[PDB]
């Protein structure tokens, strides 16, 4: 495989994959939820929707092109995909949609329309989706006062004040030149992408996205949405991790990949080669955990999310992963380290080399915005290889023993304690 | 009727001295370890009744 990328003001990026029977090409700009002030927020979700909306999606699938979107914190993404015969028909309807005309995508009905879908579902989000809401929470308290702490989904204060006048002020202060990549990856080459961007003209905007006065900044706090009304109690908690671009970025993942994630009723999760596992299967103590390795543009986070039923002994739960969160300082053994390497490699490799082309697309274009060019797969596995157990303990000395933590919790979340005793059993007085 | 009087008044300055250096220590330790339950704040949204 080999990644290939050219430029005239936009960024051209491509993957060709000669054995795919799709070819998805679409614009990713390097916008996102982090570019937002706290009172448009949801402006890009609304874009997100109606791009999707009823009407676009209708002329789009008259020629057979199926759209998709994605919003994250860092990048926006607008994705078409089609068959690898009409790169030409998608790319004109990219054309049509974005940048020849907005006002027909923008009319009343349509607004009025999306805005209350928009509503709809950020409502249903909030109030019947769990563990997704209880890790917004952990950005909006682990990054408070600060542009990296608004939630992609939007708040319901906020998207029923927008307009059309913030949706255009938006697409012009964000949906740039400088600060777009359009993606082709699929069956397409990247000749005749940059041949048939050229035919055309597809010159998005002048330049220049605004700068944030304030860098994000790590802050230890907490949240606790506490609900006796559900059956559960969902709970994520975190430090500050690595931002991208840094040379502890695989290690980060490493050590998120050594804890691994758990499901405690399928019958091969309850025996992985986990140490915490037989602290944790004795009296059931969670019903599910995954230990997450986020890295965003300015910042990061690593930590767990978890939920569990035995909401009696949560304390216990958060007791014996933080001893385990402490063995990584002091005395992770050399086995676990390979078998995190191996099991990072396998996740990466399908994560990077899955066979869904707007996936590839999405990576591709987040990658190539953020660091100028992607780095392959090879040589990630090169630098997976390259990491020992010192570089463990060193970067968990440097990010984990005895620092400041993040936690968000829902439910009945009575069982977990006050900030300080899980704030000191961060180190373990018997090192 | 005194002759511990002289050892009395300076073991009794040294006490005096070690204890109110740790008073004032652990009024810090206090503040401190509890500064986490002093600022701590409560918003109230009530809830939708159809539940
Ligand atoms: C076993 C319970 C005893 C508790 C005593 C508390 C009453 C306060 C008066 C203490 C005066 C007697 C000591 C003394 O004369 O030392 C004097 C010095 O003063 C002190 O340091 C007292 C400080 C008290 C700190 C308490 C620490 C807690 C220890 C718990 C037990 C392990 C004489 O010192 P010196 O003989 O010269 O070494």
């Amino acid at each position: 495989a080999e990644v290939t990328q050219l430029s005239n003001g936009i960024v051209v990026a491509t993957e060709h994959n000669p054995s795919a029977h799709t070819a998805s090409v679409g614009v990713v700009f390097g916008s996102g939820a982090a570019n937002e002030n706290p009172y448009n927020n949801g402006v890009s979700n609304l874009w997100k929707n109606i791009f999707l909306s009823k009407e676009n999606s209708a002329v789009a699938a008259k020629e057979g092109l199926a759209l998709s979107s994605n919003i994250s914190r860092d990048f926006q993404s607008y994705i078409v995909s089609s068959l690898p015969g009409s790169t030409d028909k998608s790319l004109d309807f990219l054309n049509q949609s974005f940048i020849q005309q907005k006002a027909n995508l923008l009319s009343s009905s349509n607004f009025e329309a999306t805005k209350k879908s928009v509503l709809k579902q950020v409502q249903d989000f909030e109030e019947n989706d769990h563990p997704n809401r209880v890790l917004e929470h952990l950005h909006s308290t682990a990054f408070q006062n600060t542009p990296l702490s608004l939630p992609t989904r939007g708040t319901l204060e906020s998207l029923e004040n927008l307009v059309v006048a913030d949706l255009e002020s938006f697409a012009n202060n964000h949906f740039l030149n400088s600060n777009a990549v359009v993606v082709g990856t699929g069956n397409i080459k990247h000749e005749d992408l940059v041949n048939s961007i050229e035919s055309k003209n597809l010159s998005l905007q002048t330049g220049t996205k605004p700068v944030l006065k304030k860098k994000a900044a790590f802050l230890g706090s907490e949240v606790r949405l506490r609900d006796d009304t559900l059956p559960k109690a969902w709970i994520s908690l975190a430090v500050e991790g690595e931002p991208v671009n840094s040379p502890n970025y695989f290690v980060a993942k490493l050590a998120a990949q050594i804890f691994g994630s758990y499901n405690a009723f399928e019958p091969a999760s309850r025996l992985q080669g986990i140490k915490l596992l037989d602290n944790i299967q004795e009296y059931q103590l969670c019903d599910n955990f995954n230990h997450f390795s986020l890295s965003y543009k300015d910042s990061g986070l690593w930590g767990f999310s978890t939920a569990t039923r035995n909401v009696t002994m949560i304390d216990d739960l958060i007791h014996f992963t933080l001893k385990q969160w402490n063995r990584l300082t002091i005395s992770v053994t050399d086995t676990e380290v390979e078998r995190a390497k191996s099991l990072l490699k396998l996740q990466l490799g399908q994560l990077y080399e899955s066979g869904n082309p707007v996936n590839d697309a999405n990576l591709l274009g987040a990658e190539v915005l953020i660091k100028g060019s992607k780095l392959s797969l090879g040589e990630a596995f090169k630098k997976i290889d390259a990491i020992t157990v010192k570089d463990v303990k060193a970067w968990a000395g440097k990010r984990l023993w005895d620092q400041d933590i993040a936690i968000a919790g829902t439910g009945q979340i009575e069982g977990l304690l006050d900030y300080m005793r899980i704030r000191s059993d961060m180190s373990m007085m018997r090192w | 009727a005194e002759p511990e009087h002289d050892e009395r008044k300076r073991l009794g300055l040294k006490t005096v001295i070690i204890l109110s250096s740790l008073y004032l220590l652990s009024i810090w330790v206090k503040k401190f370890k509890w500064a986490g339950i002093k600022t701590r704040k409560f918003v109230f949204n009530p809830p939708k009744p159809r539940k």
